[PDB]
RNA sequence: CUGUGUACCAGGAGGGGAACAACCCAGAGAUAGGUUAAGGUCCCCAAGUGUGGAUUAAGUGUAAUCCUCUGAAGGUGGUCUCGAGCCCUAGACAGCCGGGAGGUGAGCUUAGAAGCAGCUACCCUCUAAGAAAAGCGUAACAGCUUACCGGCCGAGGUUUGA
RNA sequence: CACUGUCCCAACGUUGGGCCCGGUGAACUGUACAUUCCAGUGCGGAGUCUGGAGACACCCAGGGGGAAGCAAAGACCCUA
RNA sequence: UAUCGACCGAGUGGCUUGCUACCUCGAUGUCGGUUCCCUCCAUCCUGCCCGUGCAGAAGCGGGCAAGGGUGAGGUUGUUCGCCUAUUAAAGGAGGUCGUGAGCUGGGUUUAGACCGUCGUGAGACAGGUCGGCUGCUAUCUACUGGGUGUGUAGGUGUCU
RNA sequence: GGUAGCCACGCCACACGGGGUAAGAGCUGAACGCAUCUAAGCUCGAAACCCACUUGGAAAAGAGACACCGCCGAGGUCCCG
């Protein structure tokens, strides 16, 4: 199905599990990446940032992820990088899949709720940036455009 | 911003309008520098290109037009001259000059001549193997050069084994 | 999924309405490079008859041989060239500037248009000196006339008046050379503009069928099978979709058939000649027996014996000319049987 | 021909929509205008787009017709045309004692309306009434 | 193709029976194509003396019958015309059969042919008793 | 499709919106003069071819709202404007000319590998420079280069953000 | 299998109409206006509204594109 | 990155299908075909080009390009599709799924009848099967052809 | 069996070349000293565009041009074959 199904916040917040029954699972693999042992102690950390309200289903978030992540092994499968997805799927969305008649649809994914301006991904780096290529390919299979952005570096 | 060119001594230049003539020893030639706001002048001994402007565009065909006026400059005195050769494999190509055009013959195995008209006052002179494409006007000359190697264009082989024609062997 | 089909019949020579004049009139002449000469002729049609020629084409495999041709028999006596009419270039085209007449007139040209009884050819020959020097003149075209009174097969003796250009060499040079051919009496041949073998194109109005449905006046097909017995056997399926709402123009419909004007591009010219060697025994089928100057064009010619048809310099020969074919027989075989 | 104009306005180098403009609001004023040299009054703008205009104009058309004018005295004459109420008396009225020419056919040398003059030394991207016309195909008479 | 030397009526169509004048166990042939040929909107493909044409075996021997091999049409009914405008037209209709390089696949060839195959099919005409 | 609050259409003229139930002005006795509203002022068509200034070259645009007026993700040394860091008349940036040198063909490896197959180390002389060689190139060499230095030239250049 | 214009692909001809003239002489249909065309708009399928384009009037013959043509208060479907 | 190309993401079309129930129930005739006319380009052929895992020949992929062309046949009512021989190629789509006051009437879908299944039965079936009707003299408008008038403002002829 | 006539199944005719472009190949050329097919300029280049060719066309309301004849008579109508 297309994104064009879902990226919109334009139902209520539906997410309680104790009432919907039957979500899918997720397909992100993980949220924390790099040599996640050690801490945010970095020189540099970039950031991913939406800039508009979306819904992002898992379905996208896995792909963009992956995008990057799999790009930042230009470091090394043990680089020595951070790399963390913070959003987490909530929403349950559903399909109306009798035309309009008892539509409410069935359970058939899920997605995260990004407001304009949050930061959807992160990375923790030395002068060692081939993360914002990393990036350029994650903003690549995500709804809205976005803006890659240091957070801390006077390391022109 | 104003640019001025000192017009060599065996050189003259006049205007008319938005025309140039330049003449010198080796001929003469006249172009036409038409931009907006940009005004070419002969002041005395000098020609000068100005303009109020100074954006991007602007200054882009003032400096454009600064080549154009030096290369008539030597065009006129020192004139223009492109080399050539011709470099065939199997058959035997004969390139000459008839009339206003120059024509090969049997290019290729070819049983019809190819031929391109030359450009104004240029002259082409042929020695053997060699080809000498000169004249005053840089266009006119480095056109008629080209249309001689574009003469032996081929698309429809491989170029890596067929290398049959006329190439511009030495650019002034 | 429907196949694909040509639409029937051409676009192009429409509308199919009849013709205005009977005579053709040219709407293009040859160039401008020979010497001066005037780029037309006239004749009436008679009817055909075939040859036997020898092939004269340098690259065909009977070059050399028999080869039957069939041929159109032309009478072509002498015409009257009688005015020079010049014509000026202004920003609406070409308009008539004046006119050069003669004085010996044919004793029946008074049976069309009205005969000079007091011109003026040098007031006018000056006007068009006067122009030419100011450079505004455009072509130069001499109005000419036949005579249909040396062909005894055509009833009529009203002469048939059409304006043919003249071409040549400078303007000047041609000037003069129309003013002369008027002066004299306005007089000449089919020889002096043609020569056997060249390529005319041959322009006439065409026989007349009066008002015939889409199927013979397009081209359309005849319902078929079933179709054609249940009350529609020829006429076309529809005459346009439901929209646009209205019968476009270029649906085949019944009309005129016939009597239009045809230009016929390069016709072979056979061989110009005079005399009665071309007619046909129990004489030409409803026209009568030929004996005069006459020309053979190569194939077809628009139009029912009697006809006038105008003769003009090929304007976009496919081939080179071979003047002269040599004809080793012509028949006079009855067309009757 | 003789055409009797109160005002007679050379085109050469001018806007011709502006010229237009000018030439409708005389005519509607009652007077009799004369426009000279249309095949060189211009318009602005890249010469490929504004021909594609002009030669869309001549393609489309139907049984009823959409007759539109190839040379620069029709052109121009059109342009005015469609500046003026020409379906109603009035308008018609205006737009007849109105005339295009080719070169100037008059003694005098027409005015040139204010405003309407374009300057050569600083545009570059603008077509001359002659070049649409010849590039749609029409005769140079001019 | 060559030109033949005369101008052709086509005498037949895709569908329709001819004779197998050549001695390769084909009795009958069925025309199915015609060699070159490309027609107009409810025109049944034609073809005349001259035309090479796809044919299938109708009547022969067990061994020949069935089997779509290529023919050169030899003889046919409607007239052709001959540069001296003489008209020339036969018996029957017939063709040879013709393999891959258009030599005839028979050893004989039964019945005349006209002069004009031999401007194209020389091999075939070089193997006739009688051309006229 | 189905709620809710409200104003409107329905049952609401007249002015505007090309036309146009509910968008804008406006709620309206007759008649008259005047001044505005929305919306307009190049012509069609009443009023500006108005003023100071900037941007745009695509006819972008000349389209408030909209079933009705599209334009997206992704890209852009097209062009205008603003800012930050650094280099620069002790001569930058680019171009052109010249120099690019010895130990040494480093050692190991291997028949061989000599800047450049692999591994390891990556040193010192001359000097204004010149790598235990960054990129081609050879079977390997060679050869072209380039890092680096000097000259000619002479004014801004370069990197990044909005 | 045989035969053939069913078809390729249409042609010519025959008789009766059709067309012109004398005489006779209805019906269907009609809110009005009406020379339209291309687009748009509108209850989303306009000769009539908007913007353009085109348009001198009237008459003869024609084949029927449109008048969501004319004919019968849809017989399908739902509702009572 | 010749070529193929998953995931994910952004769109355009209005050709399929679905949804909605705005228009029409004092009627807008249904599928397929046929005939005849116009068009669209997301191009199958033809013209001119670029790249190649381009020697050539031939392919493969891409670009401009809608002038022209894109046909005949076997089963089936078929649309579609499968199949055969030809072909430069035998492209797709819109026009009330163009076209019944043009045709056909094979399919669909009345009244007769049989079979299977279902039903106690009448009878039914989003099954199959045989049979089963196609009205009208064109008022306007539209176009194809033909005339009579008026305008421009005596006549003939030739032209633009 | 077949004349005329009408017909096709018969027979005749239906370019070459210019001009401007697209994709593309290039020249000169700057912004940006170099480079660069492009920004100004230019040379080329499609069955496509324009012309060439054919057909219609003075009701083109700017309702056209030329020549001659005529205004007591040019020309036309009716009539007749
Ligand atoms: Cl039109
Ligand atoms: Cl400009
Ligand atoms: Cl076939
Ligand atoms: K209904
Ligand atoms: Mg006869
Ligand atoms: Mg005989
Ligand atoms: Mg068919
Ligand atoms: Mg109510
Ligand atoms: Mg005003
Ligand atoms: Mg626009
Ligand atoms: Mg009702
Ligand atoms: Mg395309
Ligand atoms: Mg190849
Ligand atoms: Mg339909
Ligand atoms: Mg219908
Ligand atoms: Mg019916
Ligand atoms: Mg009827
Ligand atoms: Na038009
Ligand atoms: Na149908
Ligand atoms: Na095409
Ligand atoms: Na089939
Ligand atoms: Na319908
Ligand atoms: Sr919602
Ligand atoms: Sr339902
Ligand atoms: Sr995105
Ligand atoms: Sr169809
Ligand atoms: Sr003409
Ligand atoms: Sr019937
Ligand atoms: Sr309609
Ligand atoms: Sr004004
Ligand atoms: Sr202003
Ligand atoms: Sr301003
Ligand atoms: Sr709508
Ligand atoms: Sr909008
Ligand atoms: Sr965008
Ligand atoms: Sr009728
Ligand atoms: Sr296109
Ligand atoms: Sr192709
Ligand atoms: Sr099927
Ligand atoms: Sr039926
Ligand atoms: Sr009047
Ligand atoms: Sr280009
Ligand atoms: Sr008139």
């Amino acid at each position: 199905k297309p994104g064009a199904m879902y990226r919109n916040s334009s139902k209520p917040a539906y997410t309680r599990r104790e009432y919907i029954s039957g979500i899918p699972g997720k397909k992100i693999a993980q949220f924390d990446m790099g040599n996640n042992g050690a801490g945010p102690t970095y020189p540099a950390q970039v950031e991913l940032v939406v800039e508009k309200p979306v819904q992002i289903r898992h379905n996208a978030l896995e792909a963009a992820r992956v995008a990057a992540n799999r790009y930042v092994q230009n470091s090394g499968a043990a680089a020595n990088y951070k790399f963390r997805i913070r959003k987490f799927p909530f929403h349950v969305i559903r399909e109306n899949k009798d035309g309009m008649r008892a539509p409410f649809g069935k359970p058939v994914g899920t997605a995260a709720r990004v407001h304009g301006a949050n930061h959807i991904f992160i990375a923790w780096v030395n002068p060692d940036p081939n993360v914002e290529e990393a990036w350029r390919r994650a903003k690549m299979k995500v709804t809205p455009t976005i803006n890659i952005d240091s957070s801390p570096a006077g390391n022109a | 911003p104003r640019v001025e060119l000192e017009i060599p001594e065996d050189v003259d230049a006049e205007q008319d309008h938005l025309d140039i003539t330049v003449e010198g020893d080796n001929g003469s030639v006249t172009r036409r520098l038409w931009y907006p706001d940009i005004d070419v002048s002969v002041d005395g001994d000098t020609v000068v290109i100005e303009s109020d402007e100074d954006n991007a565009k602007t200054m882009s065909t003032i400096g454009t037009f600064q080549s154009h006026i030096e290369n008539m400059f030597h065009g006129v005195t020192e004139g223009w001259e492109y080399g050539m050769e011709v470099f065939y494999s199997h058959f035997p190509m004969q390139v000459n000059v008839e009339g206003d055009e120059v024509v090969i013959e049997n290019f290729l195995g070819e049983k019809a001549p190819r031929r391109t008209t030359i450009h104004g006052d240029t002259d082409v002179e042929i020695d053997g193997e060699e080809l000498t494409v000169s004249g005053p006007d840089i266009e006119a000359v480095g056109q008629t050069a080209a249309d001689i190697e574009q003469l032996t264009r081929i698309n429809d082989k491989d170029v890596r084994v067929f290398q049959d024609g006329v190439y511009i062997t030495r650019k002034p | 999924p429907q196949p694909s089909r040509p639409r029937k019949g051409s676009l192009g020579f429409g509308p199919r309405k009849r013709s205005t004049s009977e005579t053709p009139r040219f709407n293009s002449w040859p160039s401008d490079d020979g010497q001066p000469g005037v780029q037309g002729f006239a004749g009436y049609k008679a009817g055909m008859t075939h040859v036997v020629l020898v092939n004269d084409e340098p690259n065909s495999p009977r070059e050399g041989m028999e080869e039957t041709v069939p041929v159109t028999v032309i009478e072509t006596p002498p015409m009257r060239a009688v005015a020079l009419r010049a014509y000026e270039d202004t920003p609406y085209g070409q308009r008539p500037l004046t006119e050069v007449w003669t004085d010996e007139f044919h004793s029946e040209l008074d049976r069309t248009l009205d005969v000079p009884e007091d011109h003026d050819p040098d007031a006018a020959e000056e006007q068009i000196r006067d122009a030419h020097e100011a450079g505004d003149l455009g072509d130069l075209r001499l109005i000419t006339h036949t005579v249909p009174d040396a062909v005894p097969s055509v009833p009529k003796k009203k002469p048939d008046v059409m304006e043919t250009r003249v071409g040549g060499g400078s303007v000047s040079d041609r000037l003069d050379h129309a003013l002369d051919i008027v002066e004299d009496g306005g007089e000449h041949a089919m020889n002096d503009i043609f020569r056997a073998g060249e390529y005319a194109d041959v322009a006439g109005v065409t026989k007349g069928k009066g008002t015939q449905g889409p199927v013979k006046r397009w081209g359309v097909q005849k319902r078929k099978g079933k179709h054609a017995r249940q009350g529609w056997r020829r006429r076309i399926g529809n005459l346009g979709p439901w929209n646009p709402s209205r019968v476009r123009s270029t649906v085949p419909q019944q009309g005129q058939t016939g009597y239009h004007q045809r230009t016929e591009l390069n016709k072979r010219l056979i061989d110009i000649g005079e005399g009665d060697e071309p007619t046909v025994d129990g004489g030409f089928v409803n026209y009568g027996e030929v004996d005069g100057p006459y020309t053979l064009v190569k194939g077809s010619v628009p139009g029912p014996d009697k006809r006038l048809v105008r003769f003009r310099p090929a304007v976009r020969p496919n081939d080179q000319p071979r003047l002269d074919p040599e004809v080793r027989y012509v028949s006079n075989e009855s067309n009757q049987g | 021909a003789e055409f009797d104009a109160d005002v007679i306005v050379d085109a050469r180098d001018c806007i011709m929509g502006r010229v237009a403009s000018q030439v409708a609001e005389q005519a509607l004023d009652g007077e009799t205008v004369a426009v000279v040299n249309a095949e060189r009054a211009v318009i602005t703008g890249r010469e490929e787009q504004i021909v594609e205009k002009y030669e869309k104009r001549v393609d489309i058309g139907n049984d009823n017709g959409y007759f539109y004018p190839k040379r620069p005295d029709g052109i121009f004459k059109r342009t005015i045309r469609g500046m003026l109420p020409h379906k109603k008396q009035r308008g018609r009225e205006a737009f007849e004692s109105v005339r295009v020419y080719l070169g100037n056919p008059y003694d005098e040398d027409g005015e040139v309306l204010d405003g309407t003059s374009l300057d050569r030394l600083s545009n570059i991207k603008f077509v001359t009434l002659g070049e649409i016309s010849e590039t749609l195909g029409a005769n140079k008479t001019w | 193709m060559e030109a033949l030397g005369a101008d052709v009526t086509q005498g037949l169509e895709k569908g329709s029976l001819i004779t197998c004048a050549d001695n390769t166990g084909a009795r009958e042939l069925k025309v199915i194509s015609v060699h070159g040929y490309s027609g107009t909107k409810n025109r049944h493909p034609k073809a005349g003396l001259g035309d090479k044409i796809t044919v299938s075996v109708t009547k022969g021997t067990p061994e020949m019958r069935r089997q779509v091999l290529e023919a050169v049409v030899v003889r046919q009914r409607k007239p052709i015309r001959r540069p001296d405008g003489t008209r020339v037209k036969f018996e029957d209709n017939a063709a040879v059969i013709v393999d891959e390089n258009e030599d005839p696949r028979g050893t004989e060839l039964k019945g005349p042919i006209a002069r004009e195959v031999a401007q194209r099919f020389g091999s075939v005409a070089s193997a006739a008793t009688m051309i006229v």
